[PDB]
RNA sequence: UGGAGGUGAUUUAAAUGCCA
RNA sequence: CCCGGGUAGUCCUGGCUGUAAAGGAUGCGGGCUAGGUGUCGGGCGAGCUUCGAGCUCGCCCGGUGCCGUAGGGAAGCCGUUAA
RNA sequence: ACGGCUUUUCCGGAGUGUAAAAAGCUCCGGGAAUAAGGGCUGGGCAAGGCCGGUGGCAGCCGCCGCGGUAAUACCGGCGGCCCGAGUGGUGGCCACUAUUAUUGGGCCUAAAGCGGCCGUAGCCGGGCCCGUAAGUCCCUGGCGAAAUCCCACGGCUCAACCGUGGG
């Protein structure tokens, strides 16, 4: 893990802000990802997230699910511009997501790369299956739900090692959180792999939406972002 | 609309009848009881036959393309019902002379109809004197009965 | 009704071409040389129903579903899949490879009986080695726990001397 | 018409929570409706109630925490033999035991988390969670 | 990891139910006080909802 | 800011189109 | 299609016909869940008042309209007269 | 390419098995000797931007789809990938198909509200007290053949297959 600490002497030196959480990170206040998140700040620079969460960029925490080619017409012919879906977040805890759009297949790329830094949130896990009594984060912690587009889905946890059984194009951004074993119910029409990939999102964000009290904490191991690196 | 029909406790008699009447609205359940695929099929339901050939005939394709497939035309045994063979094999045409015993197999398509280009024929064959037809078409054996 | 068949005793995979699954196999078919892709799938089965047995007992209780589950743990250490203590839990973190390991063919490779895999195969097939005083011909059995180390060349073997000069080539590797 | 003393009560607080209310009111008072009530407070659920009456069925005065994120109601009525509970477990809950499911037994009223420890069963009616 | 309860999902003041990371709630030191601490969740704030200084006795927005 | 409704008016003779 | 005429019908009494875009293209009853804005009935409260059964302004209960939160739908869009 | 070694299989031969036999099974004697098809090779879906024939012709195609003189999509050849004593082809049944839905669908514009209204039967029905024990729940007698399923243990070399236990 030594090039992705080497990096944040290569870029805390090589950048000057032009917000301001561009500076409340650059001088040595916050300097841990799980402090920023909870307070309702604006994201716009896409380097106060690589300044804490140097392996972003490892070519493993980012993951490339389509491309696809749309068109129009005008009274001179078609005019054509491309749209990829890209997904990234490290093998931990935390995962964005993002669309870009562009007129050549690198340039939409990397734009959507970019974009898919910013949104980038966190969850829980736990394991609270009727079988993985035990206390580690293989699974997420309570069936919830979420929709978008015309897809609902609602997640159940599952006991450790039953392999991830989700659509094609649900396995990935389901690993890159690390989620393992989770059983899927699906509605709606699987085939139009955004408002998938967008309601599976959804549907994890939401993980953060309902009330444990103090005491359910330590029945299914709930956790927050990094636990016991 | 509101709640749902029967959705009470001890009204199940009610619920059975709802169930058995809007069951046959359906379409795979009626050409079934009613055995319909039955008694309309000119080989009675079964996987193979056995036919003599009276002509030799060509059909013209679907409407974005281009070609003459070959045909014959099978007088079957089990029943005296006249049926349309398909041959594939480029030039498999060169063999199956009048009156030739022949078997016929289906196609394999949607629903077991048609498929491809030629939608008008439901029957292809294998065999020819008791000789399988992938043979004849790469030659690789000889053939009886001249 | 219906007289009883008899079943076949594996699963075969639901889609055979999961491009990365294939190439995930892949390696584990030549790393210990097996023949077909079955020689495998029994054994990833036997896994399953470990598994499969695992997780029920632990979402029941009465009587006898804790005796039938713990008159497991007794097996599967008997057999020596697992530590001498391994409480339920543990039984889900198994993998493919352990069970993979207590095939007899490995078991006579990583003891040094000869030179490879592609080998101690035919030194089995052809009947040399022997288990607790017996021969075997089974190039799948599962030596246990209680067997590993009560194991020999054969009293009648061509190799049972050290002077079966390919019995000679055997001691050069090792060191 | 007031065909249900209960789903009315239940659907009515569950939206009362999801705007952010603080008291509420129960129209009709039966007697089991207060027994609901003593068993889905001791878990800590909802504040302190009393019973005021003006001459026909009384009404209800309580007070919240915002803190129950779903309540229904289940209306076909089973019963359940003593062994079946994950069969009803799988069909409500987030979990194995996030939460309740009352039952309606030969004892009175008593959730499961101890209506399994004395061992019987009987009709349900409704969840918590 | 070295878990003291290490960082603390900070509360909603008016509305009760603990703050998720993008709802654009909002703090600010407590008025005419100047020493207590004072969120306010994002749709507890929508539709105007008191709330008063744990220490002080002033009400409301 | 945008409509949301109602009463009147609202025009000679003008047919059809292989091929990839 | 335009124009000049003209039979049955339209009209009155006792009948059979039981057909519509018979369209809020939304069956019917009950509880609950933001606020704004007119208008018909009734009523209650203050003011005026050619003192008239009149003219303003609040507030409670009923029908008929528009704009729009929470939420909901493929979206047109509904929003206590729910979809 | 050469050098060593092997004998499950294959040929000879004896013991033993058997109602008589045949198989098998322990020993000897021989010897790398006696042991490979099938389907694919445009996206679905692992796999050839490789060569040589064919001219909207012959042909392929489970669906979408190629063939107009420059075809990764026919016919070949050469390469190449999936299974492996099996791989392919036509017919039925279940899952996939929340396209028969109690769990668990819908009906303004897409299938789909009866032109509207009374009420028969049947289905759901306010609050409070006192009884009944049918409905319910629990404990408990008598019961629902063996076979078939599952759990270990034991016997055929272990596997099938057989048995003593336990559900
Ligand atoms: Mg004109
Ligand atoms: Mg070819
Ligand atoms: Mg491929
Ligand atoms: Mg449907
Ligand atoms: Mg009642
Ligand atoms: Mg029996
Ligand atoms: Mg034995
Ligand atoms: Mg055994
Ligand atoms: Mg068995
Ligand atoms: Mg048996
Ligand atoms: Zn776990």
């Amino acid at each position: 893990s030594q090039e992705w600490k080497e990096y944040a002497k290569r870029v805390l030196d090589e950048w000057q802000p032009k917000t301001k959480l561009g500076m409340l990170v650059k001088e040595g206040q916050i300097t841990d990802i799980h402090e920023i998140f909870r307070k309702g700040y604006q994201i716009k620079e896409p380097e106060i997230i690589d300044v804490l969460l140097p392996e972003v960029n490892a070519r493993e925490n980012q993951e490339i699910l389509d491309i696809a080619l749309t068109v129009r017409m005008t009274d001179s012919g078609r005019r054509v511009r491309f749209r990829v879906l890209a997904a990234v977040g490290n093998r931990d805890g935390y995962v964005g997501l993002g669309i870009g759009h562009g007129r050549e297949v690198g340039i939409a790329i990397r734009k959507a790369i970019n974009y898919a830094k910013l949104n980038i949130i966190e969850i829980k896990r736990g394991c609270g299956s009727w079988e993985c009594r035990c206390r580690r984060p293989h699974s997420v912690p309570f069936t919830v739900e979420g929709k978008e587009g015309s897809v609902r889905v609602k997640l159940i946890p599952g006991p450790r090692g039953l392999g991830l059984v989700i659509g094609d194009v649900g396995k990935k951004i389901l690993r890159l959180a690390g989620i393992q074993d989770v059983w899927s119910q699906t509605l709606g029409e699987t085939r139009t792999t955004v408002n998938f990939a967008k309601a599976v999102f959804n549907a994890l964000y939401n993980t953060n939406k309902v009330v444990v009290t103090p005491e359910m904490i330590e029945r299914y191991g709930i956790v927050v972002g990094r636990a016991m690196p | 609309p509101g709640k749902k029909a029967p959705n009470g406790e001890f009204a199940g008699r009610k619920l059975k009848l709802k169930r058995k009447k809007f069951r046959w609205s359906d379409i795979r359940y009626k050409r079934r009881v009613l055995r319909l695929k039955e008694k309309s099929d000119p080989l009675e339901g079964a996987p193979q036959a056995r036919g003599i050939v009276l002509e030799k005939i060509a059909v013209e394709a679907k409407q974005p393309n281009s070609g003459m497939r070959k045909a014959v035309r099978v007088q079957l045994i089990k029943n005296g019902k006249v049926v349309t063979a398909f041959c594939p094999g480029d030039g498999a045409i060169k063999f199956i002379d009048e009156h030739d015993e022949v078997i016929i197999e289906g196609i394999g398509g949607p629903k077991g109809g048609s498929m491809g280009d030629i939608p008008g024929i439901r029957y292809k064959v294998v065999k020819v004197n008791r000789v399988s037809l992938k043979e004849l078409v790469k030659g690789r054996k000889e053939k009886p009965r001249r | 009704g219906d007289p009883k068949r008899q079943r076949k005793k594996y699963e075969t995979p639901p889609h055979p071409w999961i491009k990365e699954r294939l190439d995930r196999e892949r390696v584990l078919m030549d790393k210990y040389e097996l023949k077909n892709k079955k020689e495998l799938w029994k054994h990833e089965t036997q896994l399953k129903n470990f598994r499969r047995r695992a997780r029920r007992l632990l979402a029941a209780r009465g009587k006898q579903a804790e005796i039938e589950r713990e008159q497991l743990l007794a097996r599967l250490k008997r057999l020596g899949l697992l530590p001498e203590d391994a409480v339920l839990d543990d039984v889900l973190s198994l993998t493919i490879e352990d069970i993979l390991e207590r095939r007899l063919q490995t078991i006579v490779y990583k003891k040094g009986l000869a030179r490879t895999m592609r080998q101690a195969r035919q030194l089995i097939v052809h009947g040399h080695i022997e288990v607790n005083g017996q021969i075997i011909r089974s190039p799948s059995y599962l030596v246990l726990k209680e067997e590993e180390d009560t194991i020999t060349y054969a009293r009648t073997s061509p190799f049972a001397n050290p002077q079966h000069p390919e019995r000679m080539m055997i001691e050069k590797a090792k060191q | 018409t007031l065909l249900d003393p209960l789903a009315n009560a239940l659907s009515h607080i569950t939206n009362s929570e999801r705007v952010g209310k603080r008291e509420v009111y129960i129209k009709p008072a039966s007697k089991l409706i207060g027994e609901v009530l003593r068993v889905m407070q001791k878990y800590g659920y909802i504040g302190e109630f009393e019973f005021i009456d003006d001459g026909r069925a009384g009404v209800y005065r309580v007070q919240l925490l915002g803190k129950i994120n779903k309540a229904g109601a289940i209306k076909p009525r089973f019963p359940v033999k003593a062994r079946d509970y994950e069969r009803w477990e799988k069909r409500f809950l987030p979990a194995f035991e996030f939460g309740i499911l009352i039952v309606s037994t030969s004892q009175g009223v008593m959730s499961h988390k101890e209506a399994r420890e004395k061992g019987i069963g009987g009709r349900l009616i409704a969840y918590v969670y | 990891e070295n878990v003291e309860l290490k960082f603390e999902i900070p509360v909603c003041t008016s509305c009760g139910r603990e703050i998720t990371p993008r709802e654009h709630a909002t703090h600010f030191v407590c008025p005419n006080c100047g020493e207590a601490i004072i969120w306010r969740c994002e749709t507890c704030r929508l539709l105007a909802k008191p709330y008063k200084c744990p220490k002080c006795g002033w009400e409301g927005p």
